[PDB]
């Protein structure tokens, strides 16, 4: 069983950035996503990388402050969001996928397009106090 | 784009309730790769159910996954207090990105 | 009339509408390379019958595997290729003649086909 590990618990103030890694015990042709949800609100899907190839696509809505990369050599992915603000006080998840797209088949019965494996998760607080 | 959920579901434990995801014609209705994800309060996100209905290994079959228009809807059957947690849904976009429903918090009388 | 399916029609006789569990209903080819053995079933307008096209190929070569219509399912073998499969095309009847469903051996088989 593949399990993924983050870095640890933040607490940053406006205006800084915060730099949060994701590191999984396969990273080919992986979609790694980042997911967000507010205290007592629903969830928020930011943004996808693919390691070996490096395009990485992101939600309109997150599309300019959030950004993700990927470090094939360590079987390691980062995300750096700036500008943080009071808004984006909320717990923050990285998960491991499957996207066909245009490669080959396998009958690895790959979950496509669907997040199978979840980190722990890490609570990033912005304050003023 | 955006997903419709229903904010809140319960019914009496033991029993089946049907619960909607509703979205556009690029999102739901378009492609078949409708998921969704259970999340405990204080727990990350786990996988029940990945294409609209297929079911990954280790999941009960009281989990199953369908869809008409644009509208899927989850099933689960003999419901028990061991699924305490929030359900999501998920889909990919003609934008070639993933978007997350609203929330259905649940509750067992 | 110069455009027509490889295969055979699969006349449905029954009420229920046809599916497919994961894998099975991908007609096989031995002319067919592993990664070439994917595409999709329209179903024929105007019983219903079901066609069988290699991916991005015959009335539906625009959509994308996975994509949602009324009419249209989708099949694919195991280790196929995500490939426009031009070089496969079409069926002409003018210059090739129908070849017989080639289903797989111990295949699911729903109500009204024998």
């Amino acid at each position: 069983q593949v399990h993924l590990v983050q870095s640890g618990a933040e607490v940053k103030k406006p205006g800084s950035s915060v730099k949060v890694s994701c590191k999984a015990s396969t990273f080919s042709s992986c979609a790694i996503s980042w997911v967000r949800q507010a205290p007592g609100q629903g969830l928020e899907w930011m943004g996808r990388i693919i390691p070996i190839l490096g395009i990485a696509n992101y939600a309109q809505k997150f599309q300019g402050r959030v950004t993700i990369t990927a470090d094939k050599s360590t079987s390691t992915a980062y995300m750096e969001l700036s500008s943080l603000r009071s808004e984006d006080t909320a717990v923050y998840y990285c998960a491991r996928g499957w996207e066909f797209g245009s490669g080959s088949y396998y009958r690895t019965d790959y979950y496509y397009y669907a997040m199978d494996v979840w980190g722990q998760g890490t609570t990033v607080t912005v304050s003023s106090a | 784009s955006a997903l419709t959920q229903p904010a809140s579901v319960s019914g009496s434990p033991g029993q089946s309730i049907t619960i909607s995801c509703t979205g556009t014609s690029s999102d739901v209705g378009g492609y078949n790769y409708v998921s969704w994800y259970q999340q405990h309060p204080g727990k990350a996100p786990k996988l029940m159910i990945y294409e609209v209905t297929n079911r990954p290994s280790g999941v009960s079959n009281r989990f199953s996954g369908s869809r008409s228009g644009n509208t899927a809807s989850l099933t689960i059957s003999g419901l028990q207090a061991e699924d305490e947690a929030d359900y999501y849904c998920s889909s990919y976009t003609s934008s070639s990105l993933y978007v997350f429903g609203t929330g259905t918090k649940v509750a067992v009388l | 009339n110069n455009t027509a399916s490889w295969f055979t029609a699969l006349t449905q006789h029954g009420k229920e509408d046809l599916k497919f569990p994961r894998g099975q209903g991908v007609p096989i080819n031995t002319n067919s390379s592993p990664d070439d053995q994917i595409g999709y079933y329209r179903r024929a307008t105007r019983s219903p019958r079901w066609y069988f096209y290699y991916l991005g190929t015959g009335p539906e070569a625009g959509l994308p595997y996975g994509a949602n219509k009324d009419g249209i399912i989708w099949v694919a073998t195991e280790g196929a290729l995500n490939t426009p499969k031009d070089h496969i095309g079409t069926r002409n009847p003018a210059n090739n003649a129908a070849i017989v469903l080639q289903l797989p051996q111990g295949t699911t088989l729903p109500k009204g086909f024998y």
